[PDB]
């Protein structure tokens, strides 16, 4: 119950880099060229 | 005897003056003989003898030696009770700061020395050296010198350099500081420093300085050098059982101070190194802080118990402190308690006292009457006789008990009917028997409550009991004058059962000579209790000169109504008992008997009502059974219907037509509608039975089913509980506020299975938790309102004002929620009220508007009565007897000396605990009635098509019939489509206005051509191309995405001639251009023929509970304050979005300094060329109350609050006369701020008591000089109670240390003059029968 | 500014959690005392600093008093303690801080500051032994204890040489040395004779009390001269504006006869004629200065050099011994951490340790060559435990009687397991040789007994002071019995005549504050106490009868 730290600090102290952190907590649609994006058929809802 | 109590700072010479010696050793007692020591903490040479008239040595132990001082031990032969009052002193070896004058947050020492708190707390704990009159050696007086800096600055300066650390430094600073020299130089720089913060700090310091010179205290007295010890009987060392003892913690704190002072004495005797003596002086200073207030410095040190010690501040301050817990809440002799039982043989003025309790309570009375009659000779003989309780002491006690009231009091004493005096009737057993009518006045039931009974000893208190506190003298509720002795449940079942007809009962159609024949027929068993007969009835009417004109007729009644007519007194008609007589009917019957006949026949009538109700409820045999819950036969069909409906919506959510949120909403609505259907079916099944007959045909009648007979009479409970018995239970709640969507289709005549019973316990457990949590905070609001309204007592008979609020009923839209006869009754007419012909005075002036006068002015259809109010009374420290009105607990006009502040605090608190302890929020005009339309602020234009659209701002609707009074009251929108013209009386069933919140037009005044000049699309407008019809739209923008080239400039809505000549405003030489605020739907073109009132630019689109009456009195500033029009005059806008818009209202004859920082998120009601006066609306929502007082009068925040507080009380259904919110408001805003100080003796930025302002301005206008004007201030009821005058009173509800330090440094006085002051002090109150004693003592001062 | 945003956020939402303050504390402060001092600083606004998310009604129920002047001075504080980090008020923490500033000492540094102390008191004894009237008092003291009025080998520590005969030898040495100097004053070798007289005393060994007596007796004979040096200078330089070069030349250096002052009444100045203001004043100081010269055998300026040898040597060694005292403060704090929880506060155990530490230095002898941390550990073992004995319980127990319980606490704990279940009280008569009653009153004694804010509790938050009854009050049944007995005597004494009722009112104390005796009542009427005794017994027998004692016999408790 001390002062706050932004909670990627605890991931970095566990030796996770930024691309590894985004590897963990996100989904990856990939863009390529011309100007094509590969689609996940469900991922569009909004 | 003393007449005033004066507080100051203790002189060191005065501390030695109180003393009877010095405490030198920290020994307490002898440890062997348990004897006091020679010079210890419990000394006897200082404080006195341990035994009455006996030395510690043993020599001069005789009562002949009284007053002498023994030569062997030094004690004086006195009483041992003299060591309750004898102090000693402790001469501290080093000075030490009073922590009350340092670690207070204003910090009087710090504020006095012109140094911040970090300065003095650094120097005091031996860090910094301080220059005291440092000569001319390159220094500043009152400067921090850190140790190395002091050392290297002592170099090159052979002057003694005058640098001390510790309390020697602060004492020589406080002594060398001349207060009045500094006052003259501070006023000298005040002659030349008119800034904000500079002048603010200079006058802020000079206030404490001018108080410190005029008080008489010395500033060096804040630094303590000699320490007073308490008497030993206030920190005792009582010997308990088995050798064990028990002391107070002040013994440990004084022992710590004596230890550290003796050790510091040795360490300065020993020429020790300076660091350990620094540590010793700092320790002794800390010990003085822990002794005086264990915890203001930190931390509160604990002994061999892990709680902190109680210190001297903690012995005056705190909940358990002497100021709270011992100056009012204190145990009392001649008192006792036992449980209450009913015993309804009693009258209204007697309680049933047990005989052992009356033997115990009345012991000295019994002794005096027993030896006066001489059946015992000695009081020891009387003691042995009544311990034996012989056959004569009951005769002596029943002689004693005869007319001698006992104050029966039950514990949550929320209002003044929690204490009433009863004559005691000796019963056996051990329970107090208590008249069943006053159980609703104590809220005392018979599941085991205990009533505490006290005895009034004196003849003055016996007569106060008999004349005020007798239960027959208090039969009107002091909140609202309705009777509080309403018959509650069995009496109303008896009175409802005997007076409710049956279609074919025995003895139908007989003709009886009167009620005597009716009781003779019923009691012989020839007639039933309710058989429609023709009784001959002698009813008396005093419709003459108090006459009781009799008239005998032949009424069409039942037998039981005729039998009940015998107990009615004369003045009541027969039609009041010719009905069903439920609960509200008995309330109205007792109210009618009171209003007609007065107090005593109402008491005899209520007793006879209670006796007749119990007797005929007994003879009812009104049982309850399992066949008195008739389950409706359609209940299975409504349950199956709702299950089919929720199956259908379960399908259409499985089909994805609706989501789960709408499906939960739909099944909650479906099951609630089915629950209403089942309750309707069972309530129609229950209230109509079929009976047969005089002629043998089927004939419906109201059923005699005992559960319906209990629900319908108002005996106990209502049709909701009958729904949960016979019909379905319903949807059950959750502690989350949510609703469990699977309802309870069962009930309590059937069972509940395990699932529904587990479902019910969430709501029931939440309800019981909130009940048992509310009762631990019952009268917090009553306490908070007696703090603000302690010292308001009626002192004047008639102050003679002409002001007052003008009272009109609550017509909110359609009906009137509360009429005029509720409000204007009992209040005093502030003016002469004329007829609607405006020709004759109806009620003259200074009149108590009783029910005859209010009946007269309601027959005359009067509508606008200006009452005399409490907030406009011209008297000081009180109200007059007419600006209040009448008493409401008596029906008379009020007496001189009634404590109406405490009475109104209780009459807001005790009905206020019936409110919820948690808060809860909940096209065309429906024209119904017919009559004439009245409009204020009426400036309307004609249209071509006959319709109307009003172009004035606040033209709200008032419908009048041919009676004068208002019929339909509504707010007309700005340019809604009216089918209403002007003034012509219309018939009901025709719309007056077709509103649309999508429609707010800027409808013209004159017809013409709306050409556009200074009009550029792109930097002022959006490109609006409506494909919808293909119209030219120019929808104007806010300050968001336009240019700054056209941001401050406004587009013209200029209506011109057929040729193109600029038409004038009718009345105003300005042009016709109506420049637009944000978001106006415009359909216009340059040069199109439009008429006057054309739709050019349309703009698009109740909380309850006790926390609301908490927040209404604390006068919170809401987060969306509806901003107002601060000054009269026409309006202009201001700067666009520096965060907030500005808006310059420009008065046409006055100055315009107000460009108010208006946020753009709160949209304008007004246009920026629309004239609004002061106190007029700009934003929409909850209006802040301070803005009502600053802008509008004091009758507009008085009308605002007592209509907003009564909107909480009338929402739940609790009635209260609105005197009671007006005496709280009158004590709320008794602060005025000065603006023109004038020849009046106040500063400019000064907030003071208003009734001191109104009397100085009374007298400084009474000379040939002119007086101040003032701007009234309104405060919260925890903040209005802060600014009391007294300091003995203020230290009982506020924090004592901040109060007593603020009181001491001012050298303040307390001429007592207050209810809480004299109650603590032990005198009579200045309210009640002790008003004349405060006349008798205010006579002897003007001698 | 972050704590200002904490103030603004608390007053903007009506509450503060622990998370919001702990996020708005600065970066520099660490420990939990100062931060909950800051919690008190923000808590007496009061913005209701409590643990969790607060409720819904208890911001509208809880009130904010008093706006705004307490909050004004709290803003003055809280915007100004954002700068310094070293602020706390605890005497324990600040004592650790101002104790770490003094380094320790070596062995060699300890013994050389000890010999600085030794040569400092040697310079003090050089200033003492350079004065004759101390040795005249030594003569008359040895004379008065030649009659053995005191104990001489307790009056002086023998000599630094056990035996009174060698104590007679060194005093027979004195009176011979004294007469070969004082009788031969008539000034060539006389000050050299006082020199040999001074040398023979500095090997005499005395008691400090019999040393300090002659030191302070010449101290009042020193500041009297310093009062005389004040008596001239307060009344020459400022009284009359006599220039101080007339004080530097004429008085200062000569100081002896009546020439530095009374010849300056003819300097033809304002101040020279102004000496008539002070001519009769310092003529009292013209004699009493030379009266001191009649009490030293030397002059006043030689006395000005004697005490200046005494003062500077004392100011050296007392500063030297405090330099040893300040060095070993780290020692005392290590000892008081072992004696802490036995009743007294932590700072009190320490401050009684430095008291014995100052007394250990005065009796420390480095000629033995032991370390100092073994000598002073004995005194701190005494002085901490003695003040624990003397000044820790609310009822003071004598020091040995504590050691009776402490031996009993040490033995009965040991026989709790060496015997079985419990030790009985009568078994403790066997182990310790206290015979079952001087062991029983040891366990009868209480222990810092009970507070009277002791929670009972959960009744009305009632404390133990609410249920202790006073027995020494007057119950109103006995008092009205006593009051009606006063009138029931007055009616029985209304049945007696002038003489017999009056003796019965003054043999006891009936409306007179005695109770005279048999002869004293017979003193009033000149009767030899025998008829007075009979007429008392006649009236007492007169009140013995029924229908004479029908109200009073009922007044006796039967
Ligand atoms: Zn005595
Ligand atoms: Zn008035």
């Amino acid at each position: 119950r001390r002062r706050k730290l932004p909670a990627t600090i605890i991931l970095r102290a566990l030796n996770y880099t930024t691309e590894q952190i985004l590897d963990l907590f996100f989904e990856k649609v990939i863009f390529e060229i011309k100007l094509q994006m590969e689609l996940v058929p469900e991922r569009l809802r909004g | 005897e003393f007449d005033a109590i004066k507080i100051a700072l203790a002189s060191p010479d005065m501390i030695r003056s109180w003393s009877f010696g010095e405490v030198k050793k920290p020994e307490t007692i002898n440890y062997r003989t348990f004897k006091p020591e020679r010079d210890g903490l419990f000394c006897a040479r200082i404080f006195g003898p341990v035994k009455d008239y006996e030395c510690l040595c043993g020599k001069y132990k005789r009562l002949k030696h009284r007053g002498v001082i023994c030569e062997k031990c030094g004690v004086e032969v006195t009483q041992t009770k003299v060591r309750r009052e004898r102090m000693g002193h402790i001469e501290l070896a080093s000075p030490t700061a009073h922590i009350w004058f340092l670690k207070s947050l204003p910090s009087r020492i710090g504020l006095l020395l012109d140094m911040p708190l970090r300065d003095i707390e650094r120097v005091l704990y031996f860090e910094s050296y301080v220059v005291i009159e440092g000569g001319m050696t390159n220094l500043e007086r009152q400067q921090i010198l850190t140790e190395e800096q002091y050392l290297d600055a002592l170099e090159e300066f052979g002057d003694e350099f005058d640098a001390k650390m510790g309390a020697e430094a602060i004492q020589a600073l406080l002594k060398s500081m001349d207060l009045e020299q500094e006052c003259e130089q501070l006023r000298e720089e005040l002659n030349e420093t008119n800034s904000e913060t500079k002048r603010k700090k200079l006058t802020k310091r000079i206030k404490l300085l001018e108080a410190f010179v005029q008080s008489g205290n010395k500033p060096e007295w804040m630094i303590l050098t000699v320490l007073p010890v308490l008497p030993p009987d206030l920190r005792p060392l009582v010997p308990l059982d088995g050798g064990r003892f028990a002391t107070s913690d002040l013994n440990d704190l004084y022992r710590r101070v004596i230890n550290r002072n003796n050790r510091l004495k040795r360490l300065l005797d020993l020429a020790a190194p300076d660091i350990i003596v620094r540590n010793e002086k700092r320790m002794l200073q800390e010990a003085v802080d822990a002794l005086l207030d264990n915890g203001r410095r930190g931390r509160a040190i604990t002994g061999s118990n892990k709680r902190p010690l109680k210190s001297l501040a903690d012995m005056i301050k705190g909940k358990q402190g002497r100021f709270r817990q011992n100056l009012l809440g204190k145990r009392v002799d001649y008192s006792g308690r036992s449980v209450i039982t009913v015993g309804p043989y009693l009258r209204l003025h007697q309680c049933g006292l047990p005989k052992k309790m009356a033997l115990e309570l009345f012991k000295p009375f019994i002794y005096g009457k027993l030896e006066l009659r001489g059946l015992a000779t000695t009081i020891k003989a009387a003691k042995k006789m009544v311990e034996r309780e012989e056959a004569v002491v009951w005769d002596i006690l029943d002689e004693v008990i005869r007319e001698h009231p006992v104050l029966l009091n039950r514990a949550p004493t929320l209002h003044r009917l929690g204490i009433q005096a009863f004559e005691p009737v000796l019963i056996e057993g051990k329970a107090i028997q208590l008249h069943p009518l006053v159980c609703a006045a104590y809220n005392a039931d018979f599941d085991g409550d205990q009533m505490a009974v006290h005895v009034p000893l004196t003849l003055e208190a016996q007569l106060e009991a008999r004349a005020l506190m007798m239960s027959t003298n208090n039969i009107l509720s002091p909140a609202n004058g309705e009777p509080i002795i309403v018959p509650s449940q069995d009496v109303v079942l008896g009175l409802y059962y005997m007076t409710r007809d049956c279609v074919n009962a025995k003895g139908e159609g007989m003709v009886l000579t009167g009620p005597k024949e009716a009781e003779r027929l019923y009691r012989s068993g020839l007639a039933s209790l309710h058989a429609r007969v023709k009784v001959r009835i002698t009813e008396y009417e005093k419709d003459a000169n108090g006459e009781l004109v009799a008239k005998t007729s032949l009424k069409d009644t039942t037998v039981g109504r005729a039998i009940l007519w015998m107990i009615v007194p004369k003045g009541l008609p027969y039609s009041i008992v010719n009905q069903a007589l439920g609960k509200k009917a008995i309330s109205k019957m007792l109210n009618t008997c009171y209003r007609i006949l007065g107090l005593k026949p109402t008491v005899i009538f209520a007793d006879q009502i209670m006796y007749t109700g119990f007797a005929y409820a007994a003879r009812s045999g009104a049982s309850v059974g399992i066949d008195d819950m008739v389950i409706p036969e359609k209940k299975h069909e409504i349950i199956s219907e709702a299950e089919a409906e929720v199956a259908e919506i379960q399908e259409q959510f499985q089909s994805g037509l609706v989501t789960a949120g709408e499906r939960y909403n739909k099944v909650i609505d479906i099951w609630a509608a089915a629950n209403d259907r089942v309750s309707k079916a069972m309530m129609d099944n229950l209230q109509t039975e079929t009976v047969i007959n005089r002629d043998g045909q089927e004939e419906k009648q109201v059923s005699f089913n005992s559960i319906y007979m209990m629900a319908d009479s108002g005996a106990r409970g209502s049709a909701a509980q009958i729904r949960q018995l016979a019909g379905m239970r319903g949807l059950m709640a959750k502690p989350d506020g949510s609703i469990i969507e699977t309802p309870i289709t069962a009930n309590f005549r059937e069972g509940l299975n395990v699932l529904q019973y587990f479902i019910s316990t969430h709501g029931a457990r939440k309800g019981l938790a909130d009940t048992a949590l509310k009762t631990a905070n019952s009268g917090y609001l009553t306490r908070r309102l007696v703090d603000v309204a302690q010292d308001l007592v009626v002192t004047e008979d008639d102050c003679g004002t002409h002001e007052g609020i003008m009272m009109t009923p609550v017509i909110e839209g359609g009906d009137v929620k509360e009429p005029l006869r509720d409000r204007v009754l009992g209040r005093v007419t502030a003016e002469d009220v004329l007829k609607p012909g405006t020709a004759d005075i109806l009620v003259p002036r200074n009149t108590l508007l009783h029910e005859q006068w209010c009946d007269l002015l309601e027959e005359n259809s009067v509508d606008a009565v200006k009452v005399r109010s409490v907030v406009s009374c011209d008297t000081d420290f009180g109200v007059c007897a007419h600006c209040y009105g009448r008493d409401l607990a008596r029906g008379h006009i009020i007496n001189k000396g009634e404590a109406i502040g405490v009475i109104a605090a209780q009459s807001i608190g005790e009905p206020g605990t019936q409110l919820t302890m948690r808060t809860f929020h909940i096209s065309s005009i429906q024209v119904k009635n017919k009559g004439s339309i009245k409009l204020s602020n009426v400036k309307s234009v004609v249209n071509s098509s006959g319709k109307l659209v009003i172009t004035s701002r606040n033209t709200e609707l008032k419908l009048i019939d041919e009676f004068g009074r208002t019929k339909e009251s509504y707010k007309v929108p700005y340019g809604a489509v009216l089918a209403k013209g002007d003034g012509e009386q219309v018939a009901g069933g025709e719309t007056v206005a077709n509103w649309d919140p999508h429609t707010m037009p800027v409808i013209t005044e004159v017809s013409g051509f709306v050409r556009f000049t200074d009009m550029i699309d792109g930097q002022t407008i959006t490109r609006q191309t409506d494909e919808l019809t293909g119209l030219s739209s120019l929808v104007v923008l806010d300050s968001a995405e336009r240019t700054a080239g056209g941001k401050d400039l406004r587009p013209a809505l200029k209506i011109v001639d057929a040729q193109g000549n600029d038409v004038l405003i009718p009345g105003t030489d300005m042009p016709a251009q109506y420049f637009l605020p944000g978001k106006a739907i415009v359909q216009l073109e340059d040069g199109v023929q439009i008429s006057s009132g054309d739709t050019l630019a349309r703009i698009p689109q109740i909380t309850g509970g006790l926390p609301r009456v908490a927040d209404l009195f604390e006068a919170r500033r809401p987060k969306e304050p509806a901003i107002l029009a601060e000054i009269s005059g026409i309006v202009s806008f201001g700067k666009e979005t520096k965060g907030k818009r500005r808006l310059v209202i420009t008065p046409v004859d006055g100055s315009d300094p107000y460009e108010e920082m208006i946020p753009k998120w709160r949209q304008l009601n007004v246009f920026e060329g629309e004239r609004v006066e002061r106190g007029d609306v700009i934003s929409d929502g909850p209006e802040a109350p301070h803005d009502i007082l600053r802008l509008r009068g004091v009758h507009a925040v008085t009308r605002y609050i007592v209509n907003e507080v009564q909107d909480v009380y009338r929402l739940q259904g609790v009635k209260i006369n609105d005197k009671h919110i007006e005496v709280i408001v009158r004590q709320m805003l008794r602060k005025a701020t000065i603006v023109n100080a004038g020849s009046s003796d106040f500063l400019e930025g000064e907030q003071v008591e208003y009734s001191r302002v109104k009397i100085a301005n009374r007298e400084l206008e009474a000379n040939g000089k002119v007086g101040a004007t003032y701007s009234r201030d309104l405060l919260g009821i925890t903040k209005a109670s802060l600014a009391t005058e007294s300091f003995i009173s203020a230290a009982s509800f506020q924090e004592t240390t901040r109060v007593l330090t603020e009181a001491a440094v001012a050298g303040k006085r307390d001429e007592l003059r207050g209810l809480k002051e004299n109650v603590i002090v032990g005198r009579l109150i200045p309210a009640g029968t002790g008003y004349a004693y405060h006349q008798d003592r205010m006579r002897r001062r003007a001698a | 500014s972050q704590l200002k945003l904490l103030v603004t956020r608390g007053k903007e939402q009506g509450y503060l959690t622990y998370a919001e303050v702990n996020d708005h504390l600065p970066e520099d402060i660490v420990d939990s005392d100062q931060i909950e001092d800051i919690i008190q600083m923000i808590n007496d606004m009061g913005i209701q600093v409590m643990e969790e998310a607060p409720d819904a009604d208890d911001l509208m129920l809880a009130e904010n008093t008093a706006d705004e002047d307490a909050a004004e001075a709290a803003a003055q504080v809280l915007s100004s303690v954002e700068s310094e980090i070293g602020r706390t008020t605890d005497p324990v923490r600040m004592y650790m801080r101002e104790m770490g500033t003094v380094e320790l000492l070596t062995r060699e540094g300890e013994i050389d500051i000890a010999k600085r102390i030794e040569d400092g008191i040697n310079q003090v004894q050089c200033s003492v032994a350079e004065y004759p009237e101390a040795i005249t008092y030594l003569l008359e003291q040895y004379d008065r204890v030649e009659a053995e009025e005191a104990r001489l080998s307790d009056l002086i520590t023998g000599f630094v040489d056990i035996d009174p005969e060698l104590a007679r030898e060194k005093f027979a040495e004195l009176r011979a040395q004294y007469v070969v100097t004082r009788d031969t004053i008539k000034h060539a070798t006389a000050q050299e004779e006082i020199l040999k007289l001074s040398e023979v005393f500095k090997q005499f060994r005395l008691v400090p009390k019999q040393f300090d007596y002659l030191v302070n007796s010449m101290r009042v004979m020193m500041d009297r001269v310093r009062t005389q040096e004040r008596l001239i200078m307060k009344l020459c330089v400022e009284q009359c504006k006599m220039p101080k070069k007339n004080f530097i030349t004429l008085f200062t250096g000569n100081e002896t006869s009546d020439t530095w002052f009374n010849a300056a009444i003819a300097m033809n100045k304002p101040w020279s004629e102004k000496l008539h203001d002070v001519s009769e004043e310092v003529h009292r100081a013209l004699q009493k200065l030379q009266q001191i010269e009649e009490e030293t055998g030397l002059t006043i300026e030689q006395v000005k050099d004697i005490n200046r040898r005494m003062s500077i040597g004392e100011a050296k060694a007392r500063r030297a011994k405090k330099e040893m005292v300040e060095a070993n403060l780290r020692l005392v704090i290590s000892i008081a951490k072992k004696y802490t929880n036995r009743g007294l506060q932590f700072l009190d155990l320490i401050q009684e340790g430095n008291i014995g530490l100052m007394k250990a230095v005065d009796k420390f002898e480095y000629r033995r060559g032991y370390k100092f941390s073994t000598y002073a550990t004995w005194w701190i073992r005494q002085a901490i435990t003695r003040s624990i004995a003397d000044q820790a319980r609310t009822i003071r127990i004598p020091v040995h009687m504590i050691e009776t319980i402490n031996k009993l606490n040490r033995i009965s704990r040991q026989m709790l397991q060496e015997m079985g279940r419990e030790p009985t009280p009568e078994e403790l008569a066997e182990r310790m040789l206290m015979p079952e009653d001087k062991i029983r009153k040891v366990l009868k004694i209480a222990k810092e007994p009970i507070s009277m804010e002791t929670p009972i509790g959960d009744d009305e938050d009632s404390h133990l002071g609410d249920f202790i009854e006073d027995t020494t009050l007057e119950l109103p049944l006995d008092s009205a019995t006593t009051e009606s007995l006063r009138a029931a005597t007055h009616d029985v004494l209304a049945g007696l005549t002038a003489r017999e009722a009056k003796v019965l009112r003054m043999r006891f104390g009936i409306d007179m504050n005695t109770d005279y005796t048999l002869e004293e009542v017979g003193k009033q009427f000149d009767v030899t106490r025998e008829r007075i005794r009979q007429i008392e017994a006649k009236a007492l027998r007169k009140l013995r009868h029924p229908s004479r004692s029908e109200v009073l016999r009922s007044f006796l408790d039967d």
